[PDB]
RNA sequence: GGCCUGCU
RNA sequence: AGUAGAAACAAGGCC
């Protein structure tokens, strides 16, 4: 039957019903008259559309041939020959331009003397039912409808036919040239009734070929084929199998409960080798403060001429000459660099106004201090196979080292307070509800305690440090650049004042993944003498700069004043997370403030004035020879504060190991204590899981300590 | 922790001297010249000024730790005391 | 006084102040280099935790695999993962018994939903191994690839826009003769059927970094994009398996596993009475992932899909039959460096099969001498066992089976137990009248884990009375406590844009203040610091002060010539008017009474040359990875404002061979941009259908041009002018 | 006019045609996400090392015929480098600033229209009423509760056809909405909503938000209500109970 | 010496 | 040298 369409419609209409029949997705070599049908209804849809047109009158023109012109305009344009969501885009277009009514089926043509729809269908049987039929299936219809048959009739409602009777004639001459023309073919067997509405396909997904030889070798050990352990489940059911290998399971596989009493934990520990050193960005228990007593805010100024002006304030000078070497690097090279620095720094006052950034000139003492030219030069595999010496890079455990009493007094000295206010917050809007008052209040309150502590003033230096390393290294990414040290407190009197501990010299910051590595040299003022604790500045070099005279009582004591000088580096990733220094507040202050929630959801009544007022009550916060020492709310907030900006400082994988694994036991310990009967079933390895933790960081080391005191304290 | 040594007095040069500390954890013991503040002697590791001639010992049944001193100085002389992680300290005079 | 803050615990309970013990507040550890060594030591680790079972080589593939599934029993506690095919069958069954209708239930969503589902829902996911560079690259850029080779091969049934017809061209694709693919340097390279097979069949292996609470590094895999179809199915089914089980809490948020945590220890210390001792252990499993044979998720699939259409089962069973062929890249290779005449090289791990030892440390030198036997074309049969939680729902169904296992119908005995399993990660509450009863129950709870291939860590676990216990970071002690410690890193600027960070990090503080008990003052606190750092980030200071910046004269001028300046946005330097009471408000619509018509106009104008918008999913969704979790979405209450913009991309492809994606990228966006114009729906419902573009905007070009004559702007002229138009590109189409 | 016009431009060079042509319309979704452009791990440690830069946020071309290359001092604005794979354009922050204080401007009297969820949101604190704190154990336990105080009583799904209709009419398709509850939504955010020039992907988005029901997990101690949920940050805390209405009653 | 890139 | 820690940075590539 498909060589009736062969041969006489044209391609284009060919191809629009194969696009049509795989719209639906079934199959034309099953049942090929839908194929012809719908084609013819097709092509009479075209027929009766083309060679009809209108210009801006109704009454349409009618032209054999499209002249060349402005005055195309089709009569009746089509719907149908375009896919389901082409056809509801028009139909609804149609809708809401022509403000007319949406059907619910597909219409065939549009027109606009009468502004509507035209659903043609040309069917085997006679008009006079199909028609009423496709009425019924449309709902309350407004479109007009008109149908053919093969006999040669034509009717419709209203009896309107909408335009000229020439084109019937040219319509019905169509369908009996089909219809003698099967005649010649010989169709009708089927032809009046060939398709009855099928719908129905099963979806069939089949494992064969390669995939299914993999699902063959993916079975348990005694399986062949998928098939068979597909039977096999299908089969199986429960008959006391776990039941019969429990039984015949070694019993040595056991959870035993070793209970865990007071005798039972063992102290930590601690690694032994030589002592820890110091590991921080910037000097935090031993800096020094150059002031002028300024009116400025912290970001408000300029940094050059504050550090120029800070520094011209001090008065006793001396050509720096070395103290304490570096031990491993040139020490005459970081003398000629402070030199330099001096040098330039007055460069820098003589001319008209202070540059905003200055950049240094690259010269080999900060090409050696800042790592220049050392890393080897990339090549390829093929070209360096025959050098002995070529080998992986050295990945090994950490060195050890034994923990130093500096740590402690830094910790201990970092929680006191001082003579200053070094947190000068934003705004916030202001309080309307009488939460939002006891909110305030309970901050002002805890600010006033934090505020005064070397803690704050490590953050607002390492922040300040931080951004702008980051931000020079963003910015001037090829040439060493100058950074002065500097923060803005306030006094007691309340006279704002600006603090110079030192220089920072950033070199080539050609950062690429967030480990890649910046190198810089930073400098810092102090008074404390290195030749007391030397082990803690292993990586330093210190120089003699000057004599400082600070008022007191004995005469006047005219002390040393020093330099530290070293290489020191950082990254992304680790500048990004200094200049978030300022959320160890917000720990700390959370922990002190859900301490007092708690207690409060006791005493019906918001507790903070009396806390922080009376001083009564009291947490343990130290031990001294004498015994556990305890300290008022502030205190306590003081040193939780100091605790976090000493985690924000050494943080290391080392850290995050061992307060895991000694979570866990302080933990178990807590059960213990609150009388739980707690049990362990490998305590060796969760202490073996802790031990590995402690290698050469001074910060784990002293919380590994501080558990052991803790250990040793409690279980009592 | 309370601490109480024993054993200190007067003794010739090249004698010993057995000193003992009573508590109430490691110990140590450290000792005070007349001209001086604390030297570190012993903890439980020795100085080098009193290597291979002390031992330092303990009895954690008896609570007490023990300072075996041989072969003596006149630079031992020294008021000794005990420390827990202090004594009143007991004095050694070696002539 | 020395001052120590863990002493704190003498006073104030572990739990109560736990907080202090999360060091959140420093930089987590980062891996620096190649992840190859550690690759290798987990295909090592995997071996040998089932060299017990029974070797043998695939035909198609040709690796070595080794299957221990009813090997012999384990006769030490060390990890073992012999897992026996009868005992998960007889749990899976009991499962079902305590549970009737779950699995029928399941399957009948999951068939809907496969034979409903669409090709387009794999472009939303992260990263993904596309086979056709051997690299890692967008979810959507990879299935484009992938379905550009297999068009050109002949395999276009995935035209039919069905994930199903997609798989059926996938699998087809195994039983090839000879691919074709793509490379720059274009060339045309030819893989046979064995090759191809590996390349569908590979994983990539990356270290995972920004992971807290551990001092080793680990390694994570990404699979290709012919095995994430069946993947997705097989996941949705576990998915709705679980969602019918009370004892899992792996598809749930936080809240509501700590609901269910109180639920259960609730249920299991009321119902005992004053005879029975409860104990609680808070147990992790030591291996997990390397202990769960895919062949055992195949027998407990294919037990769940019984009775049941074959094609659903065909379908659901594909996926672990791959992954029991599964191999591994080892990853990006190893770095070696040479002092002596200073100069370093790098080594594609392609070419540990073949290169000589010598440059090897010692532990590196045995990891490849072990692992090398298993090395075809510069992969690893990884077999025996899941690489990382890739079947995270099957792992929760399993452990869900073996709580429920112990019912107290199932034990025979007095003691019982039940509790809650995420993968990874459990409570149990065990029961028993006696002491000896609690060691009987745990001891036979452990005993039916060896046979199922899980294994309890017993370093990491521990077991005390019920009332205080752990899970997932989450410390019950009485009632669940807030640690907050967990959320610091996300108190930060997001890093999205200036209105997407300011909303992003106010709704954050008001929701640590709903779940984790944030306080007023530490909330107002956290407010003020995160507004001083949104400031010193984005260059917007206050403009009444004189910190001079990249961005300090534009902003200074705006602020003198507003008059009330109290309007003025944050990213604008204007004043922060946000409180306890405002943070669920957006900064916009809080300043938007105070704003001059003349600056509000200008700010929020839609012809703004700065916001971008391209679908109804990225329009108020940010990524945050969290920290100690999966990567997760969050909606952010914003207003479009010129402040909206998104930032500059990477860049670093126009050194790369890879440079002509760029001009594709331009192409694709300039042609999506015209098909929007001429579909406006584009974004919003994603277009569906089997024709082409120029189609459809031709067409509706003439429609469009036809009606908006029949009342609008156009005129007969240039109505006949697009006509003849779309004539013109007709026929361009034709030639 | 101009969009064919564009169109036919695109099909004139090979490539472009090519990809028009070959391309289906169901694979739309994914050749527009294909890209080179990973998705960021770390977004906050570049947006705090991209602003260092000049030129860090990118802007459409247009923005160089708005807007000049430089500002008084000489600054730039803007530059010409296109992005990676896009053909806008990478330009300063500075160019949004400016755009705040010379940029043109319009009439944003419709944008409370638009967003009428967070107006309502600043309406109902507005007007509320706070009182006395008390302070007393809160008994918090966790509860599903909706969020949304505006749902419309309809799902994602449900109002998705009421939104094209309201904003793509002719994309409806087969979809003629039967619920009365849909047409009158339609009629008014029809009606209201009848000129706005924000963007019909954001006026979607936002219709969305607004009229789709959306309910989670949640620790509350009282209220339950929808407008009680929204200031539950407010009104319950771990050992204060802060009394509150808002202004809608 | 000149120019390109900074998660590809 | 320095940062850092089971492998890397201490610029890369292209002419």
């Amino acid at each position: 039957m498909e060589d009736f369409v062969r041969q006489c419609f044209n391609p284009m209409i060919v191809e629009l019903a194969e696009k049509a029949m795989k719209e639906y997705g079934e199959d034309l070599k099953i049942e090929t008259n839908k194929f012809a049908a719908i084609c013819t209804h097709l092509e009479v849809c075209f027929m009766y559309s083309d060679f009809h047109f209108i210009n801006e009158r109704g009454e349409s023109i009618i032209v054999e041939s499209g002249d060349p012109n402005a005055l195309l305009k089709h009569r009746f344009e089509i719907i149908e020959g375009r896919d389901r969501t082409m056809a509801w885009t028009v139909v609804n277009s149609i809708c809401n331009t022509t403000g007319a009514e949406k059907p619910k089926f597909l219409p065939d043509l549009y027109d606009y003397k009468e502004n509507r729809f035209i659903e043609i269908g040309v069917t085997r049987r006679e008009v006079h039912i199909y028609y009423l039929e496709k009425a019924n299936k449309i709902k309350s219809e407004k479109t007009h409808i008109h149908i053919f048959s093969f006999t040669g009739e034509e009717m419709a409602t209203k009896a309107d036919y909408t335009l000229d009777e020439e084109s019937r004639a040219r319509i019905k001459t169509r369908l009996f040239t089909i219809r003698q023309e099967m005649a010649s073919r010989g169709l009708w067997d089927s032809f009046r009734q060939s398709e009855r509405g099928e719908e129905t396909i099963e979806e069939r997904f089949e494992i064969t070929g390669t995939m299914r030889r993999l699902a063959d070798q993916s079975l348990p050990p005694n399986f062949s084929s998928l098939e068979n352990f597909r039977a096999y489940v299908d089969g199986f059911e429960p008959n006391g199998y776990i039941e019969g290998k429990l039984s015949q399971m070694s019993k040595e596989v056991n959870a035993r409960i070793e209970p865990f009493l007071k005798t039972t934990p063992r102290p930590l520990r601690l690694p032994d080798g030589p002592p820890c050193s110091q590991r921080s960005k910037f000097l935090l228990m031993d800096a020094l403060k150059l002031s002028i007593e300024d009116p400025s805010h912290e970001g408000e100024g300029i940094p050059l001429y504050d550090a120029i002006k800070c520094m011209r304030t001090f008065f006793g000078w001396k050509e720096p000459n070395v103290v304490k070497p570096h031990e491993k690097g040139i020490n005459p090279n970081y003398l000629l660099a402070w030199k330099q620095v001096l040098a330039e720094l007055q460069d820098i006052e003589n001319e008209e106004k202070i540059p905003k950034t200055k950049n240094m000139k690259k010269t080999s003492q900060l090409k050696w201090a800042l790592g220049e030219n050392m890393a080897p030069e990339k090549v390829d595999f093929d070209d360096c196979k025959d050098v002995s010496d070529l080998k992986q890079y050295d990945s090994d455990e950490p060195e050890l080292r034994s923990l130093a009493s500096w740590i402690q007094s830094e910790f201990n000295k970092a929680c006191e307070l001082t003579d200053s206010s070094w947190i000068e917050l934003d705004e916030i809007g202001e309080d309307v509800a009488p939460i939002e008052h006891i909110a305030s209040m309970r901050r002002n309150y805890f600010t006033a305690e934090v505020s005064h502590c070397r803690a704050t003033e490590y953050i607002m230096k390492g922040v300040y440090i931080n951004t702008a390393l980051l931000n020079a290294s963003c910015a001037a990414m090829d040439d060493f650049q100058l950074i002065p040290m500097i923060s803005k407190c306030r006094t007691k009197e309340g006279r704002r004042k600006t603090n110079l501990y030192g220089f920072i010299i950033k070199g080539r910051s050609h950062l690429r993944n967030d480990t890649d590595v910046v190198n810089f040299v930073s400098m810092e003022f102090s008074l404390t003498d290195p030749r007391l604790e030397p082990h803690k500045w292993e990586k330093y070099c210190v120089l003699e700069i000057g004599d400082m005279l600070l008022r007191s009582a004995i005469g006047q004591v005219s002390r040393p004043m020093f330099l530290y000088v070293r290489t020191n580096g950082t990254s992304k990733i680790k500048m990004k997370w200094g200049m978030e220094m300022r959320r160890c507040l917000l720990q700390s202050l959370q922990q002190i403030e859900s301490m007092i929630e708690a207690e409060s959801s006791v005493k019906e009544k918001d507790m903070t004035k009396e806390f922080f007022e009376n001083k009564s009550e009291t947490w343990p916060i130290g031990e001294s020879p004498k015994g556990v020492e305890e300290g008022s709310i502030g205190k306590v907030c003081r040193t939780l504060l100091a605790k976090s900006v000493f985690n924000s400082l050494y943080a290391s994988p080392q850290l995050e190991g061992f307060s895991a694994e000694s979570r866990k036991l302080l933990l178990i310990v807590q059960a213990l204590r609150d009388n739980l009967e707690p049990g362990t079933f490998d305590l060796g390895g969760l202490y073996e899981a802790i031990e590995e933790c402690l290698i050469n960081d001074p910060w784990v080391l002293l919380n590994a300590s501080w558990f052991n005191s803790f250990l040793t304290h409690a279980l009592r | 922790v309370q601490l109480q040594e024993s054993g200190g007095g007067l003794v010739q040069a090249g004698d010993s001297l057995r000193l003992s500390c009573t508590t109430s954890y490691g110990v140590g013991w450290f000792r005070q010249a007349p001209g001086e503040e604390r030297e570190f002697g012993a903890s439980i590791y020795y100085a080098d000024s009193v290597k291979g001639r002390f031992t330092i010992s303990r009895d954690n049944a008896k609570n007490t730790v023990y300072l075996q001193m041989n072969s003596l100085k006149a630079e031992d002389t020294a008021v000794y005391y005990c420390a827990a992680r202090w004594g009143q300290g007991t004095q050694v005079t070696v002539s | 006084m020395d001052v120590n803050p863990t002493l704190l615990f003498l006073k104030v309970p572990a739990q109560n102040a736990i907080s202090t013990t999360f060091p959140y507040t420093g930089d987590p550890p980062y891996s620096h280099g190649t992840g190859t060594g550690y690759t290798m030591d987990t295909v090592n680790r995997t071996h040998q935790y089932s060299e017990k079972g029974r070797w043998t080589t695939n035909t198609e593939t040709g690796a070595p695999q080794l299957n221990p599934i009813d090997g012999p029993l384990p006769e030490d506690n060390e990890p073992s993962g012999y897992a026996q095919t009868d005992c998960v069958l007889e749990a899976m069954a009991f499962l079902e018994e305590s549970h009737p209708g779950i699995f029928e239930n399941s399957c009948l969503e999951t068939m809907e939903v496969v034979q409903q589902t669409r090709v387009d829902k794999l472009t939303q996911g992260r990263q993904t191994y596309d086979w056709t560079l051997n690299r890692n690259q967008p979810a959507a850029t990879a299935l484009a690839n992938t379905i550009e080779v297999f068009r050109s091969n002949g395999l276009t049934a995935n035209e039919s826009g069905r994930l199903i017809d997609f798989l059926k061209d996938v699998m087809e694709s195994m039983d090839k003769e000879e691919m074709e693919i793509t490379t720059h340097f274009k060339k045309k390279q030819r893989l046979n059927k064995r090759s191809y097979l590996i390349r569908a069949l590979t994983l990539n292996t990356m270290t995972k970094d920004a992971e807290r609470g551990k001092l080793k590094r680990r390694a994570i895999a990404t699979p290709g994009m012919q095995i994430r179809g069946f993947v997705y199915f097989v996941e949705t089914l576990a998915r709705s398996i679980c969602e019918k089980l009370e004892q899992s809490g792996l598809p749930v948020g936080g809240n509501e596993k700590k609901a269910k945590l109180a639920n259960v220890v609730r249920k299991m210390m009321t119902n005992s009475q004053d005879t029975e001792l409860s104990f609680t252990i808070t147990g992790d499993n030591t291996k997990w992932n390397e202990n769960q044979n895919p062949r055992m998720f195949l027998a407990m699939i294919t037990y769940i899909t019984r009775n049941q259409p074959e094609w659903f089962r065909n379908v659901l069973s594909i996926a672990p039959i791959m992954f029991s062929n599964k191999m591994a890249r080892l990853g990006k290779g190893y770095m070696f460096e040479s002092k002596s005449m200073k100069l370093r090289t790098q080594i594609p791990a392609e070419m540990l099969a073949s290169i000589d030892l010598k440059y090897f440390n010692d532990s590196t030198r045995k990891k490849i001498e072990k692992i090398r036997p298993l090395l075809i074309d510069g992969t690893a049969s990884l077999s025996p066992g899941m690489m990382m939680g890739m079947f995270n729902m099957l792992s929760t169904v399993l452990g869900v089976s073996i709580l429920n296992l112990g019912q107290k119908r199932y034990t025979k005995t007095t003691y019982w137990w039940d509790g809650l399993q995420s993968s990874d990660d459990f409570a149990l509450i065990v029961n028993a009248p006696n002491h000896e009863g609690i060691q009987a129950g745990v001891d036979r709870f452990y005993r039916t884990c060896k046979l199922l291939g899980i294994n309890m860590s017993k370093k990491k676990s521990y077991i005390n009375r019920t009332g205080t216990f752990e899970f997932t970071s989450f410390f019950y002690r009485y009632g669940f406590v807030a640690n907050f410690s967990m959320e610091l890193p996300s108190f930060g600027v997001s890093g999205i844009n200036e209105s997407a960070d300011m909303s992003i990090g106010v709704t954050v503080i008001k929701n640590n203040m709903i779940n984790n008990d944030l306080g007023p003052a530490t909330a107002q606190m956290a407010l003020q610091l995160f507004i001083k750092d949104y400031r010193y980030t984005y260059r917007c200071h206050r403009g009444d002060t004189q910190i001079q910046t990249r961005r300090s004269f534009e902003i200074k001028k705006l602020w003198e010539q507003t008059r009330s300046k109290a309007g003025l946005l944050v990213s604008d330097g204007g004043p922060n008017l946000y409180n306890i009471r405002n943070l669920h408000i957006p900064e916009v619509c809080l300043k938007w009474e105070l704003m001059d018509e003349d600056y509000q106009g200008r700010l929020c104008n839609p012809l703004n040359p700065f916001v971008s918008h391209k679908e109804i999913e990225s329009v108020n969704n940010a990524v945050m990875m969290p920290a100690h979790g999966p990567a997760k979405n969050m909606e952010y209450d914003a207003v479009a404002t010129t402040h909206s913009w998104i930032p500059k991309r990477n860049r670093s492809i126009l050194n790369t061979s890879q440079r002509g994606i760029l001009e594709d990228e331009q192409m694709y966006q300039k042609c999506c941009n015209l098909f929007e114009k001429f579909f406006p729906s584009s974004s919003y419902r994603r277009p569906v259908g089997i024709s082409s573009m120029v189609e459809a905007m031709v067409s509706r070009a003439r429609i469009d041009a036809r009606i908006d004559f029949e009342s609008g702007r156009i005129k007969k002229e240039e109505f006949a002018e697009i006509m003849k138009i779309c004539s013109t590109i007709e026929e361009l189409r034709r030639q | 006019m101009e969009r064919i016009k564009e169109l036919r431009d695109l099909m004139s060079q090979s490539r472009t045609r090519e990809i028009l042509t070959k391309t289906t319309v169901d694979h739309m979704a994914i050749i527009k996400k294909y890209t080179s452009g990973r998705q960021e791990k770390n977004p906050a440690l570049r947006m705090k090392w991209m602003m260092a830069m000049k030129y860090p946020i990118t802007a459409d071309k247009r923005i160089m015929e708005m807007i000049p290359e430089r500002n008084e001092q000489g600054q730039t604005l803007w530059s010409k480098t296109n992005d990676a794979g896009s053909d806008r354009v990478m330009v300063s922050p500075l160019a949004v600033t400016w755009w705040n204080r010379n940029g043109p401007t319009t009439s944003a009297v419709h944008y409370p229209k638009i967003y009428k969820t967070y107006f309502e949101k600043v309406e109902r604190l507005k007007h509320g009423t706070f009182g006395p704190v008390h302070f007393r154990n809160q008994v918090k336990i966790r509860r599903r509760v909706d969020i949304n105080p505006g749902h419309a009583d309809l799902s994602a799904k449900e109002a998705q056809d009421v939104i094209m209709e309201v904003v793509f009419p002719n994309e409806v398709g087969a979809r003629i909405l039967t619920s009365e509850s849909q047409l009158t939504i339609t009629k008014e955010k029809k009606e209201e909503l009848q000129d706005c020039k924000i963007s019909p992907l954001m006026v979607a988005y936002m219709l969305e938000r607004e009229l789709v029901r959306k309910t989670r997990f949640l620790p509350v101690a009282g209220g339950t209500s929808s407008v009680y949920i929204e200031v539950l940050h407010l009104t319950q805390g771990t050992c204060w109970e802060q009394m509150y209405t808002p202004g809608g009653e």
